[PDB]
């Protein structure tokens, strides 16, 4: 069960087994690419070539997701996924010698990195690199032993259409708290303008940025009371505090009227609240395209009139 | 490594000291920190190896 690897790193099959995180949507193309490289006899160490932030983290997350879903092939069946973070880096070399021994004996441990030359030369460790392109051509290419052992994988930003399916797939997972209705028009409109203005962090992280504070002026805006409960609740507040003072002051001449008034106001508050929600829960507050572009107006400073065309 | 260096050390002690188990094996892999030097030389005062073992068996191969 590789106890050393389970304590010095983070296991991915345990996290994916519960499925408490959002599923990886839109990276289905890379799912078949990672397993394909691991099945090759030569160069069975794929490397996530790309800028840091393009979505390389989701590539490793989706690899262990197929194990629970029984979508991985027989060659990659029932194999745990282990990732070693760079923040736990002499005595440093004394720990990596024991971890590699357990991987060879088990035969189902897949390393994930973000000394080891003899280990990679024999292909004993099937580590998956995650270094950027700039650092891959400076430390890995300069060494001939690792040149024929690490197979670069082109992991770049997805297409515009591919990002659209991400929002639709996760839409059902975004409505479970207040049961609101989201229009389908805002889904396609959240990817056209995303690349127009924000083009400095690549897809899909820069793509899903328009729907953060775009259309939020409809649903709860009508849930307010137009000078209805602003005064009813205030009357209840003053009666309660004044009632307690009259008890200790031996003044029950006016306290008797206060109790009846307070009870009547409490009944009225419940009736007013019930009628408010009954006439509003039936209607649905869907999104509108006229307010989607309002959030991007303040990100860059472009006037809303110029954007709304 | 593994070519038989350990066997050569054991054979050397057998023909010289007349014994094969009279070897004090010290592994430097466990001595990496600065405080590790104060372990084989002996326990420093106020806190609580190699010196203790070699004293009882002066005819030993390290």
């Amino acid at each position: 069960n590789t106890p050393t690897l389970d304590s010095l790193a983070r296991d991915l099959t345990v996290i994916a087994k519960d499925g408490t995180l959002d599923p990886v949507i839109g990276r289905d193309k890379e799912i078949t690419r990672v397993i394909e490289v691991l099945s090759r006899r030569t160069k069975n160490n794929p490397v996530l070539i790309g800028e840091p932030g393009v979505g390389k983290t989701a590539i490793a997350e989706g690899l262990a997701q197929a194990i629970v879903n029984n979508e991985v092939p027989e060659t990659l069946k029932d194999k745990r996924v282990m990732s070693l973070d760079m923040g736990t880096v002499g005595e440093f070399e004394e720990r990596l010698k024991k971890v590699m021994e357990e991987i060879q004996q088990a035969g189902n441990v897949i390393l994930f990195i973000d000394i080891l030359k003899p280990a990679l030369a024999r292909g004993e460790l099937q580590c998956i690199g995650a270094t950027t392109l700039d650092e891959y051509r400076k430390n890995i290419e300069k060494d001939a032993a690792l040149e024929r052992r690490f197979q670069p994988v082109q992991v770049d930003e997805p297409s515009v259409v591919d990002t659209v399916a991400i929002l639709k797939g996760l839409r059902d997972r975004y409505e479970a708290h207040h049961r609101i209705n989201i229009s389908d028009e805002a889904i396609e409109a959240a990817v056209k303008l995303s690349n127009r203005y924000v083009s400095d962090r690549f897809l899909p992280d820069k793509a899903i940025d328009l729907i953060d504070e775009a259309s939020s002026k409809v649903r709860l805006k009508s849930h307010t009371t137009p000078n209805n409960l602003k005064e009813i609740e205030q009357e209840i507040e003053k009666v309660k505090n004044e009632k307690d003072a009259a008890v200790h002051a031996q003044e029950f001449e006016n306290a008797a009227n206060l109790r009846d008034k307070q009870t009547k106001l409490e009944k009225q508050y419940e009736e007013a609240k019930n009628e408010w929600k009954n006439a509003q829960n039936g209607m649905s507050t869907s999104l509108s395209e006229e307010d989607i572009a309002e959030v991007i107006a303040g990100w860059t400073g472009i006037p809303l009139t110029k954007i709304n065309e | 490594t593994g070519v038989g260096k350990t066997e050569l050390a054991r054979a050397l002690a057998e023909s010289m000291f007349g014994d094969d188990d009279a070897m004090i094996r010290v592994d430097m892999s466990e001595f990496m920190e600065k405080h590790a030097v104060s372990r084989l030389v002996g326990a420093p005062p106020g806190y609580v190896q190699l010196t203790e073992k070699v004293r009882r068996k002066p005819y030993s191969v390290i």
